[PDB]
RNA sequence: GAAAUUGUUGAAAGGGAAGGGCAUUUGAUCAGACA
RNA sequence: GGAAUACUGCCAGCUGGGACUGAGGACUGCGACGUAAGUCAAGGAUGCUGGCAUAAUGGUUAUAUGCCGCCCGUCUUGAAACACGGACCAAGGAGUCUAACGUCUAUGCGAGUGUUUGGGUGUAAAACCCAUACGCGUAAUGAAAGUGAACGUAGGUUGGGGCCUCGCAAGAGGUGCACAAUCGACCGAUCCUGAUGUCUUCGGAUGGAUUUGAGUAAGAGCAUAGCUGUUGGGACCCGAAAG
RNA sequence: AAAUAUGUAAGAAGUCCUUGUUACUUAAUUGAACGUGGACAUUUGAAUGAAGAGCUUUUAGUGGGCCAUUUUUGGUAAGC
């Protein structure tokens, strides 16, 4: 032969994983994140868009809408660590939001269910936004760090 | 064989195990037994006391075998009978029939006394006996028969 | 110490044990209460430089 | 860093297996390490290591040194164990019976044991008869009767036997060996 | 395989020392002390403020 | 075959009896500790009432940590360091104070730092960094059964029994303390508080007996 | 038909040598592994 | 007079931001929470989602950049040295073999051991077989003539593994090889003693002595082989002026 | 007459009782030495430590040393 070969070969039997102890416990969001709070999106497609926080989905992400007819941002998933929770807030009591879960966002252009769900949610919000003046224009304008802006200083 | 030699292990190390300071030179002590009375004397006395000088008489033309006298203790003795014959003689320890052991024929010249033979009588024919060797032979009821 | 340790051995065992005859080093001292009675602290200070020769 | 109170990476210094290559000795070991692991019995732990010892530390036990040990009070029905060879001794005229468990018995030695109606047993036969080593007497040969130890510790006033080839007078007997030539040792 | 520090692991704290439970339940790290009113004799106060 | 739940419930029940004993003991100790601690407080107050002075019994227990590296150490202090088991930098041990160990602490003062440990720092030394010596082998004390296994002979079945037998300087302190492997502390976290370690504490360095200040140091190194 | 050493061609770097260590950019090149 | 506070210390008080690590691979332990069933952060990471499926990640390489980096070898207290050798490359190039040996080790046989001078024999420098000797060992001590190893369970005492007896165990007693310590006995030398006897000068029993030996006191050797070491040899390699 | 440095001791190889051996020694069964028999266990005789202690054989290299704090000789001194 070209090489002698071993006296011992490894067992090809692949073993079982030890029984791990890690419970998946729920994510408690920081006290600043409460439905109706306006958010600044820090990243992704809609980065710098000011947007309204609706529901906390079972996958840990946040549910927001623009409203769509204000800034062009639809009902959408967003990661709670890519968002800046502001102080300014609107009441979500008149928004339904129950319909919306992880499965609703499974990948599986726009489905007509969405175009309709977008109108029922946004109409409730816009009803509320109009109560407080300039809040609509605030939501239509993007956020940018200007010169001399010091994030570790600024109140939001 | 050479592949087990430690000089194979030394290849690549400059000095071959021989030291950088004091090297490996030809003959630093001198050659052979040189200096047994001078630089090598501490080793000569201690490890060889008595090496130097003479003692006693010279003997010109001294032929060994003049002095040939192999020595055999009673310690053995009986070993000079083949064991089959031997055991027959131990029992029936007697006069009138007692084993004749020719120790000259066995290659020995003197019988010494190391000790303890059984009480069986023996006839021991030898050239020389120690005094104790013979007393002991007698105490078993044997004798010594001087031969030459 | 041998004939002493023999004594307090017999004179203990015959009494019912409780010996402790190994030697121990100087231990730190216990607590104590020092009185001020007839003894008030006398306050001292460092003295200045003199010469006197 | 550690201020090292003792020499680091020091080997026990004691043999672990035999240095021997004899399969049977290796098998005998295999037996007695097992025995020594599971029996809590002093005899097996001792016997294990005796198998490791070199021909120097296994001096022969003579058949007469055996006969002696059975004359100890109450020792006559014990089985003597010699981890090593056993040699014949023509100097004893009466050898007792017993049963002798050794590594080897010389021709003459096993004869004299059997002629008296004794038993020569291999160490493994002894393990089966006495796993915990019951009723055994272990004998060691006279280690320091080698010719080599005569010359150990050679030096002034040690009485220790020079390393010499030819002997007689004229050989290392004069100056330093007697008061009349130089000094005496 | 991995040492767990009782001082931050409430599980391991309790595997040693069952008394940890009683201790915390009863506070006891904050135990409030007997309020007593002794005052020092003049000597102590005089010589403290002396020179 | 039994033992399935059989000697399971003979053991698990037997294990409850011990945790019962330990709980019952550690509760008494805590009474001991604070009543002893309050008695002293009130003694200092009673003595000031009567106009007298209460002097604390000088400390019987000391904790030493080697401050100095391995090399350039004279022989006599260097053996003492070994006999105190501080052979490596920032490794501490407990030492019971008598004249015969007091002279030892004198010989090594330039290489160590030591003082009077509080119950707190002993508790937090043993819990976090305490290890036992079992056939050498430096085993961590993560379960009270390790301690009872090798210290039960003397009493001492719990990690806190150890701690008690240490701080009180028990009758068995020798066996208790030698059982503990030398504590290996890290360098202090707030630094040393000094620009140069190798003068005395009084001189503004770190070495010698710093008394109760050994705790803030040791805590920053634990 | 090796090496020192030489010609050509291709590539690249070069403010008083060159070569080397850790690290990464850029260029060139390449293994493996997805399914 | 009554509080506050600072300072120092304690809490098995609560809680936020950040970093590195995730070794192990069924179960087995110690526990924690529950009325319970169950559950858990309790003897080492899992869950959910996404992207690329490629030179994306990674390796190699050249270059650039930050920091660092003196010429190797040698003798030397000390070398990068203003100490020596070395321009470059290939190929040669230095602890060998033999005689006789020490310690150790492996192996055969063991009071013995060693077939190989030789003979027998052979498929022929091999393998196989063997008589007589010889060697070393089994006796030592004296310059030598010479003499030559048990008072005794081959001794007493102390330690001594192991084994034996008792004890559930802890312990206790019994026996105790190797080894070690110590006091004795035996053989030779030296010195002293000098019985019974005698070719009246031979003979040297017997009992002794701060003397002395490389000795005895139930043998351990002989042979082959290996590393290391020793001596002689051109003797690790190259080198005189000379004779 | 110090400081530092240094010898010895801190038990089972110990302590006490009884009363054997001898040719030494005593006026002397006096002593000296070595013993037979008996009494007391690990708080059995200070601390701390002990990755154990003890022992044997054989062999390498080395046998130009140099530096620092302190003591210190010669020298005005010296990288002497
Ligand atoms: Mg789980
Ligand atoms: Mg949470
Ligand atoms: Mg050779
Ligand atoms: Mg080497
Ligand atoms: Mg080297
Ligand atoms: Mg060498
Ligand atoms: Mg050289
Ligand atoms: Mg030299
Ligand atoms: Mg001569
Ligand atoms: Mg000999
Ligand atoms: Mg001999
Ligand atoms: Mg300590
Ligand atoms: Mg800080
Ligand atoms: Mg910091
Ligand atoms: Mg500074
Ligand atoms: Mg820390
Ligand atoms: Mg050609
Ligand atoms: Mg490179
Ligand atoms: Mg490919
Ligand atoms: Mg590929
Ligand atoms: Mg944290
Ligand atoms: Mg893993
Ligand atoms: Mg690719
Ligand atoms: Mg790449
Ligand atoms: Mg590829
Ligand atoms: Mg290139
Ligand atoms: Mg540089
Ligand atoms: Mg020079
Ligand atoms: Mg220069
Ligand atoms: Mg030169
Ligand atoms: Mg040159
Ligand atoms: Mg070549
Ligand atoms: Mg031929
Ligand atoms: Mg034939
Ligand atoms: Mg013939
Ligand atoms: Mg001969
Ligand atoms: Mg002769
Ligand atoms: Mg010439
Ligand atoms: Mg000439
Ligand atoms: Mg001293
Ligand atoms: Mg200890
Ligand atoms: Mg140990
Ligand atoms: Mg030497
Ligand atoms: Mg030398
Ligand atoms: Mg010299």
């Amino acid at each position: 032969s070209a090489q002698k070969a071993p006296k011992w070969y490894p067992s090809e039997d692949v073993a079982a994983l030890k029984k791990t102890r890690k419970a998946a416990r729920p994510q408690k969001l920081r006290a600043s994140l409460v439905p109706g709070t306006v958010l600044i999106l820090l990243a992704g497609r809609f980065r710098g868009k000011r947007v309204v926080y609706l529901k906390h989905l079972e996958d840990n992400t946040l549910l927001i809408s623009g409203p769509f007819k204000v800034n062009g941002v639809p009902l959408r998933r967003v990661n709670a660590r890519y968002v800046i929770a502001t102080s300014t807030k609107v009441s979500v009591e008149g928004v339904n939001v129950e319909k919306f879960n992880v499965e609703y966002f499974a990948k599986e252009e726009i489905k007509a269910e969405r175009v309709e769900d977008q109108k029922v949610v946004d109409k409730a919000l816009i009803a509320e936004i109009k109560k407080t003046p300039l809040l609509k224009q605030y939501l239509s304008a993007s956020f940018s760090l200007k010169n001399g802006d010091k994030p570790h200083m600024l109140k939001f | 064989p050479s592949r087990f030699t430690k000089t194979r292990k030394h290849r690549g190390h400059v000095s071959a195990g021989k030291g950088r300071i004091g090297k490996h030179r030809k003959h630093p002590g001198g050659r052979g037994m040189a200096g047994g009375q001078h630089h090598h004397r501490i080793n000569m006395d201690k490890y060889h006391p008595g090496y130097f000088g003479k003692v006693g008489m010279r003997y010109f033309h001294k032929q060994q075998a003049h002095f040939w006298k192999p020595v055999l203790n009673l310690d053995k003795l009986w070993t000079l009978i083949p064991e089959d014959k031997r055991d027959q003689y131990l029992k029936s320890a007697s006069k009138e029939t007692a084993p004749v052991i020719d120790t000259l024929a066995a290659g020995y010249g003197k019988i010494l006394g190391k000790g303890r033979i059984p009480n069986v009588p023996v006839i021991v024919k030898a050239r020389f006996v120690s005094k104790l060797a013979e007393e002991k032979i007698r105490a078993a009821g044997g004798v010594v028969e001087l031969i030459a | 110490r041998v004939k002493a340790n023999a004594a307090k051995r017999a004179e203990a065992k015959a009494q019912g044990v409780a010996v402790q005859l190994k030697r121990q080093p100087a231990q730190p001292r216990e607590s104590r209460i020092v009185s001020t009675e007839g003894n008030v602290p006398q306050t001292l200070a460092p003295v200045p430089y003199e010469t006197f020769i | 860093g550690i201020d090292h109170t003792s020499k680091q990476h020091k080997r026990s210094g004691h043999r672990t297996a035999p240095k021997s290559d004899n399969v049977y000795l290796k098998l005998l070991v295999k037996l007695y390490t097992f025995l020594a692991r599971r029996t809590d019995a002093p005899f097996n732990k001792v016997v294990l290591k005796a198998l490791f010892l070199s021909k120097i530390n296994r001096p022969p036990v003579s058949v007469s040194r055996i006969a002696r040990a059975l004359k100890q009070e109450g020792a006559a029905n014990k089985t003597v164990v010699v981890v090593g060879t056993v040699t014949d001794d023509a100097r004893i005229f009466e050898f007792p019976k017993t049963t002798v468990a050794a590594l080897r018995f010389t021709a003459g030695a096993r004869a004299k044991i059997v002629k008296a109606g004794g038993e020569c047993i291999t160490l493994d036969q002894l393990a089966v008869r006495a796993p915990k080593g019951q009723n055994t007497l272990i004998l060691r040969g006279p280690r320091n009767s080698r010719e080599a130890v005569r010359h150990f510790g050679m030096g002034p006033h040690k009485g220790k036997a020079p390393r010499i080839l030819s002997t007689g007078r004229k050989f290392e007997r004069a100056r330093g060996r007697r008061r009349s030539k130089g000094f005496k040792v | 395989v991995l040492k767990k520090n009782p001082l931050k692991n409430k599980q391991v704290l309790l595997r040693l020392n069952p008394y940890a439970k009683v201790f915390a339940a009863e506070k006891l790290g904050s135990k409030k002390a007997e309020k007593t009113g002794t005052k020092p004799a003049a000597v102590f106060t005089e010589t403290l403020k002396h020179d | 075959a039994e033992q399935v739940a059989a000697e399971r419930a003979a053991r698990k029940a037997a294990n409850k009896e011990k945790r019962a004993i330990i709980l019952e003991r550690n509760a008494a100790y805590q009474k001991e500790y604070e009543t002893a601690e309050r008695n002293i407080i009130q003694a200092k107050r009673d003595a000031k009432a009567a106009g007298s002075y209460y002097v604390e019994a000088q400390h019987k227990l000391v904790f030493v940590v080697r401050i100095k590296g391995i090399n350039k150490i004279p022989p006599k202090p260097r053996k003492v360091l070994q006999l105190l088991r501080l052979t490596r930098i920032n490794s501490g041990t407990f030492v019971k104070v008598t004249k015969a160990t007091l002279e030892l602490l004198k010989l090594i003062e330039p290489y160590v730092a030591y003082g009077y440990p509080s119950y707190s720092t002993i508790r937090q030394l043993v819990y976090k960094r305490g290890f036992g010596k079992i056939n050498k082998q430096r085993v961590p004390l993560s379960d009270n059964a390790i301690i009872e296994a090798n210290l039960g002979k003397y009493g001492i079945l719990s990690i806190d029994d150890l701690i008690h037998e240490i701080i009180t300087v028990g009758p068995h302190f020798k066996q208790a303390n030698n059982f503990l492997w030398p504590f290996k502390l890290s360098n202090p976290s707030g630094g040393w508080g000094v620009p140069r370690k190798f003068k005395h504490f009084i001189q503004g360095g770190s070495f010698g007996n710093r008394e109760e200040f050994i705790n803030k140091l040791v805590k920053s190194m634990n």
